[PDB]
């Protein structure tokens, strides 16, 4: 199929068919250069062009194991804050239908396994890297990811409201307490505490959630 | 233009070093009034012995403790009566893995289960493989009776040794100096009953080849027994060893 | 010394060729040192013919360079996966895109050998051919010979005074024989399966109040054919 | 454009701050576990469509800190000026306003960079001033203000692209 | 049927004919079916001008020599288990003693016979399935069964007098070794790739020496096991293994003299000072026995799964898988004759007894060779 040509021309033709935008050839030409010569001075630059393209036409198990490798041969290549970031963008992207998003049903109560870990991928980026040129877009989705899950675990425990078992909408709220006393589904929440506490009788601890309500109603 | 002759696992098989060899044996032979034979396969004898010793050097040099120098200086001195002391070394460090193999291989018992004069001889040998890859043992015994039938008509010898023998001996012509009937291999008794000196002796089937002997000439059981021994196993392991070996013509 | 370059160094550092070889510039140059440093070059291994040749004018080195794995193919292989044996060679130092090694091929061919050995198929010959490609290059050619795999002869229990062998060996996986009418399995023995059997050959007899019953031992036994496999 | 951007979803740029839970007098809040906990960063970073998704150009002596092009071991390093100048002659066919040979410094004019990417043409200039730091004789490229699309604008991720463009070329024939 | 799915076996061409003098078939009597394909060791017996022979059915042949006479057959099939008609699965090799003849079965039961009448002696469990042919010496018989045990009976009426346990391996080849008598010690060699003096009587092991190579380039297959017979001669034992050491020893628990990088599970014959033996891979080897080198070999023929060859009137004969017999010259390996005999094939090892050869066919009956 694909000759056995010089890095030299098919990096070029690599580079230059990926700025017209087909990505089809892209891919091939960038994977049969990649496994022909695992030794030039390409690897890294071919590598970081490759995650690219997998992510731009949305291939994103295969950028995945991709990325995952690069992170593996080098763990601390001098530009790797790049490499994490888009670690964090193809996990959160996953968790999308191009669907449910036509109509306007928001995915919020969805399986939210995909957003916790796009969430640690943003932070671990923050954490270490907090001087390098992605810094406020990951503030901005860490923060959108964090009111994701606080709004579906405001969820389970709503429909556990509507069940009627009070002690797993007081595990519940109480975990959402300890882990995102910060959002807004938590402090609509707090009322099905104060309900489910009356329940039980145990109002004793009643009029303290209540409270807690009452004091930042404004 | 010191190529390489031949390719020979890592190493290589140079011109220099057969230029070596050819001066020298040549050089011996007008001292030792041997008959200096027509360099028409000379040539390629001699670049056979140095690819054996190449390989030989390589199963063994890589390995062992190569060996000390003074007793060299002391040895030489004493058969007196910086290129060419270079080649006196290598001679004992490749003999000196060659003499170790071969016992490491052959195991010996107390003399006493085997219960209890001097001659020249001369020996060639006939380079014959595991298994004839050409069917050589058909032609082997026609140049054998011929040779052997030339040596009866009254040819010369050195000539004879050299031309296309394997053996270490055989640049020296091949003799073994003086050995008696108990210290050659265990197949030469009945030739050494059926010969006499100067007369043709006709040549003997083995395994490693076959064997052309000329009745040149006419405690201690221990070695009466070892010298034998060590011939036919020392001739077999570096039959076997030449045998599992990559060796590449250059030309 | 006045002017030094070498050959075919499509791939070669001149800086490694240079720094290998004793001698680099300004030394004295006679027979013994030239071969000396040709030995030298030999001593990395990684060229395949390097000469001096004999000029009056300044100095001159040939090379010729060392081939390296274009890619690997695997045609013979009927029974098996082309992947599997790609991480084989991969393990053994063979990865694509090293000097192809002509002094290794027959510990190559011998692994896959050994390779084949576990499947089954034991009288099995693989042959390899070096296709020189452009930019001095090669690709490999794995030609696999897989003659005839191991078959089952008869399954022998031994020692049973209440149920006769028939009625034991229709319950087992592994068969020794198969109804001519009929193609449903084979006779392809598998270690694993012989634990499995012997598990069901207990469960057999113990189920109806054999409960002092144990296996004395099991045997597997090669016929020095490689095509007949005995079990006891 | 789908060339130089994140994915086409922007809802997250009008998220809701986070206000924090105040303690009621009497009891206290329970403990937080900080496994979902956001830290505090510097600012000035391109959100949204705004910030460009493309891979970094490594250069391939190869200085890549920067603006920092001084390229340095070859004991013919003064004729890699006129060798450069064989890139400015021919190759990039771009000239030099004051190229001191003597001095080894060169002051390339500003280049025009177009490929593809709906890229505005780039005009980038270098201080081409070879010199002799830690090797024989170095080359040295020291960038100014680069124009572009904008008057000038000198964002850091297209830094290392203008400085690239002479560093794949510098690199690709001398 | 499934010999279509698989592509050929690559096996070597047959050499030349000449043959100088062309022997025939003496007498094809038949003698029941044959073995098939099944891997036993069951040639027949010669004693006193007559001829023994059985099948893997239980069918049990006496028949007159010099002519293809039967004079009688009897069916040892089982007649008495779960249905009175099992398979009588015999494979141990027929052995004669006086009057009477041994049988070894691949099902634990040996059967002692008594000859001229066709009347059965007895029969007798022994630990593990019997495959080596009975050995008899000492009015006792030992043998070896392809579980580890070494087992005697009695000769006179058949009783346990003694055992002894060896050593197996997972994957050892088939347990076939029958041992030898000399000065009353029984040698034999185990699946354990050591062999083993033991003196006889009472079951004491008298001494064992290790006889195998390295272990291998793997643990997968390169079996050490030994399985031919050792032989005695000149008080001196010679044992071979299967990836193989030429072992040559002293018989007074001496030590050996020399060994060889040759392995093969077809016996060996040893004639004056020269050993001939053909060996695994198929190639025919004639060496000494004062030191044990080579002196000469021969590989024309090659995984052409001969038989163990058998000294006749002045050169060697070699049977093969497709049905071809050699004569081997006794100098040089060169041929003499290529009989066509039979198609069915020759498996089982032949016997010269007598000046008279007879040997098995496979999958058919017992040919007679002048």
């Amino acid at each position: 199929e694909v000759p056995d040509n010089p890095p030299n021309e098919i990096y070029a033709t690599a580079q230059q068919k990926l700025q017209d935008g087909n990505w089809r050839q892209a891919i091939t030409q960038l994977e049969a250069l990649d496994n022909r010569y695992p030794f030039g001075p390409y690897s890294q630059q071919v590598q970081l062009d490759l995650i690219y393209a997998y992510y731009k036409n949305a291939d994103l198990p295969l950028a995945q194991a991709a990325i995952d490798r690069f992170i593996r041969l080098n763990p601390t290549h001098p530009n790797i804050d790049y490499v994490m970031y888009m670690r964090g963008l193809t996990n959160m992207a996953l968790d999308d239908s191009a669907l449910q998003g036509f109509f306007g049903v928001d995915r919020s109560d969805r399986d939210p396994q995909h957003a916790r870990a796009a969430f640690s991928d943003f932070s671990k980026l923050v954490r270490g890297y907090p001087n390098s040129q992605y810094t406020t877009d990951a503030t901005k989705r860490l923060v959108f990811l964090k009111d994701r899950l606080a709004k579906y675990e405001y969820s389970v425990a709503e429909y556990y409201t509507e069940r009627g078992a009070w002690v797993a909408v007081v595990n519940r709220v109480e975990g959402m307490l300890r882990d995102y006393p910060d959002t807004q589904a938590t402090r609509d929440a707090l009322p099905l505490m104060e309900n489910a506490y009356r329940q039980m009788q145990m109002n004793a601890q009643a009029e303290k959630v209540a409270k807690i309500i009452a004091a930042n109603s404004s | 233009v010191d190529c390489v002759a031949a390719v020979v696992n890592n190493g290589v098989v140079l011109e220099s070093d057969v230029d070596g060899l050819m001066q020298s044996v040549k050089l011996n032979a007008a001292q030792a009034r041997q008959q200096l034979p027509d360099d028409a396969t000379l040539r390629h004898q001699i670049m056979e012995r140095l690819i054996m010793d190449q390989i030989i050097l390589q199963m063994g040099q890589k390995m062992g403790v190569k060996i000390s120098d003074e007793q060299l200086d002391q040895a030489i001195a004493n058969i007196a009566k910086n290129t060419y002391r270079n080649q006196i070394r290598k001679e004992m460090i490749i003999s000196e893995v060659r003499n170790n193999e071969v016992r490491r291989r052959i195991t010996i018992l107390p003399q006493e289960v085997e219960s209890l004069t001097e001659l020249n001889l001369s020996h060639i040998l006939i380079p014959l493989p595991e298994n004839p890859t050409s069917d050589q043992v058909n032609e082997a015994e026609s140049q054998a009776r011929a040779i052997v039938d030339q040596a009866r008509n009254g040819a010369d010898f050195g000539k004879l040794a050299i031309a296309h023998s394997a053996d270490q001996q055989a640049l020296n012509g091949g003799q073994m100096g003086w050995g008696r009937i108990q210290e050659l291999p265990g197949i030469f008794a009945q030739a050494l009953s059926t010969a006499k000196k100067g007369d043709i002796v006709g040549p003997i089937r083995s395994g490693v080849g076959f064997h052309i002997l000329k009745v040149n000439d006419l405690d201690r059981a221990y070695r009466m027994l070892m010298n034998r021994k060590f011939s036919e196993e020392a001739a077999s392991w570096m039959q076997e060893q030449r045998a599992s070996a990559y060796v590449k013509i250059l030309s | 010394v006045k002017d030094i370059h070498f050959e075919g160094l499509q791939r070669v550092a001149v800086g490694a060729a240079l720094l290998s070889m004793p001698v680099r510039t300004g030394d004295t140059v006679n027979d013994e040192d030239i071969s000396n440093t040709i030995r030298a070059l030999f001593a990395t291994g990684n060229f395949e013919d390097v000469r001096v040749l004999r000029d009056g004018d300044t100095l001159l080195v040939q090379v010729k360079e060392r081939p390296t794995i274009a890619s690997i193919t695997f045609s013979g292989n009927k029974s098996v996966k082309d992947d599997m044996l790609k991480q084989n060679l991969e393990a053994s130092g063979v990865r694509v895109g090293e000097s192809l090694d002509r002094t290794t091929i027959a510990d190559i061919e011998k692994g896959l050998e050994d390779f084949y050995y576990s499947v089954g198929k034991y009288s099995a010959s693989v042959k390899a051919v070096v296709t020189p490609l452009p930019r001095n290059r090669v690709d490999l050619k794995l030609v696999f010979q897989e003659g005839v795999s191991a078959e089952i002869q008869q399954i022998n229990i031994v020692g049973n005074h209440a149920f006769t062998t028939d009625e034991l060996i229709s319950h087992f996986q592994l068969r020794d024989e198969v109804p001519w009418w009929n193609v449903v399995g084979d006779r392809k023995y598998q270690k694993q399966k012989l634990a499995g059997d012997l598990e069901t050959l207990r469960s057999y007899y113990l189920d109806r109040g054999y409960a002092r019953f144990n296996i004395d031992s099991t045997q597997v036994s090669l016929t020095p054919d490689k095509k007949g496999i005995y079990v006891t | 454009r789908y060339s130089r951007q994140v994915s086409g979803d922007e809802a997250y740029l009008e998220a809701a701050p986070l206000a924090e839970l105040h303690a009621p007098a009497g009891m206290i809040l329970p403990v937080t576990s900080g496994d979902y906990a956001i830290p505090v960063t510097n600012g000035s970073g391109a959100v949204g469509k705004a910030l460009d998704i493309r891979p970094p150009a490594q250069p391939l002596r190869t200085q890549f800190t920067g603006d920092t092009a001084s390229l340095l071991e070859n004991g013919r390093g003064n004729t890699l000026w006129p060798q450069v100048v064989s890139v400015l002659q021919a190759k990039n066919y771009t000239i030099t306003q004051r190229d001191d040979a003597g001095q080894t410094l060169t002051t390339d004019w500003v280049q025009w960079n177009r490929l593809d990417e709906d890229e505005q043409y780039r005009g980038r200039y270098q201080i081409s001033v070879k010199p002799q730091g830690y090797q024989q004789a170095v080359t040295v490229k020291l960038l100014n203000l680069e124009q572009a699309g904008k008057p000038v604008a000198d964002a850091a991720s297209m830094q290392r692209y203008s400085t690239e463009m002479m560093n794949v070329i510098s690199a690709g024939l001398d | 049927l499934f010999n279509s799915e698989e592509d050929v076996v690559k096996m070597s061409p047959l050499p030349t004919v000449e043959n100088q003098f062309t022997p025939t078939t003496a007498w094809s009597t038949s003698v029941g079916s044959g073995i098939g394909n099944f891997y036993s060791n069951l040639h027949p017996a010669l004693a006193d001008n007559v001829v023994y022979a059985a099948d893997r059915a239980g069918l049990v042949k006496a028949l007159n020599a010099d002519d293809g006479k039967e004079i009688w057959s009897v069916s040892l099939a089982e007649k008495d288990g779960w249905f009175s008609k099992e398979p009588a699965l015999l494979s141990g090799g027929v052995t004669v003693s006086g009057g009477h003849v041994y049988i070894g079965s691949e099902k634990a039961q040996v059967y002692a016979l008594n000859t001229s009448d066709g009347t059965v002696a007895w029969q007798t469990k022994v630990a593990g399935e019997a495959l080596s042919r009975p050995v008899v010496s000492d009015g006792l018989v030992l043998i070896h069964t392809s579980n580890g045990q070494l087992q005697a009976l009695n000769e006179a009426d058949g009783a346990v007098k003694w055992t002894v346990n060896l050593d197996m391996p997972s994957l050892s080849l088939r347990g076939e070794s029958a041992p030898t008598t000399a000065f009353g010690a029984a040698v034999v060699g185990g699946d354990n790739g050591r062999v083993s003096a033991v003196l006889m009587e009472q079951g004491q092991m008298i001494w064992q020496q290790r006889i195998s190579q390295a272990t291998g380039s793997t643990e997968i297959d390169r079996l050490s096991d030994v399985d031919t017979t050792p032989v005695v001669v000149n008080g001196v034992v010679f044992a071979l293994a299967y990836n193989g050491n030429l072992t040559a020893l002293d018989l007074r628990s001496g030590q050996i003299m020399w060994k060889r990088e040759l392995g093969s599970v077809n016996d060996f014959i040893v004639d004056g000072n020269r050993i001939y033996l053909v060996d695994q891979n198929d190639r025919v080897m004639a060496l000494t026995i004062d030191g044990g080198v080579t002196l000469w070999t021969q590989s024309d023929l090659l995984h052409r799964l001969l038989t163990s060859p058998v000294l006749y009137n002045g050169n060697l004969v070699v049977g093969d898988s497709e049905g071809y017999l050699h004569w081997i010259n006794v100098e040089d390996g060169r041929f003499v004759a290529q009989q066509k005999v039979d198609s069915s094939g020759f498996q089982t090892e032949p016997v010269a007894a007598d000046g008279k050869l007879l040997i098995q066919a496979k999958d058919g009956t017992v040919y007679s060779i002048t």
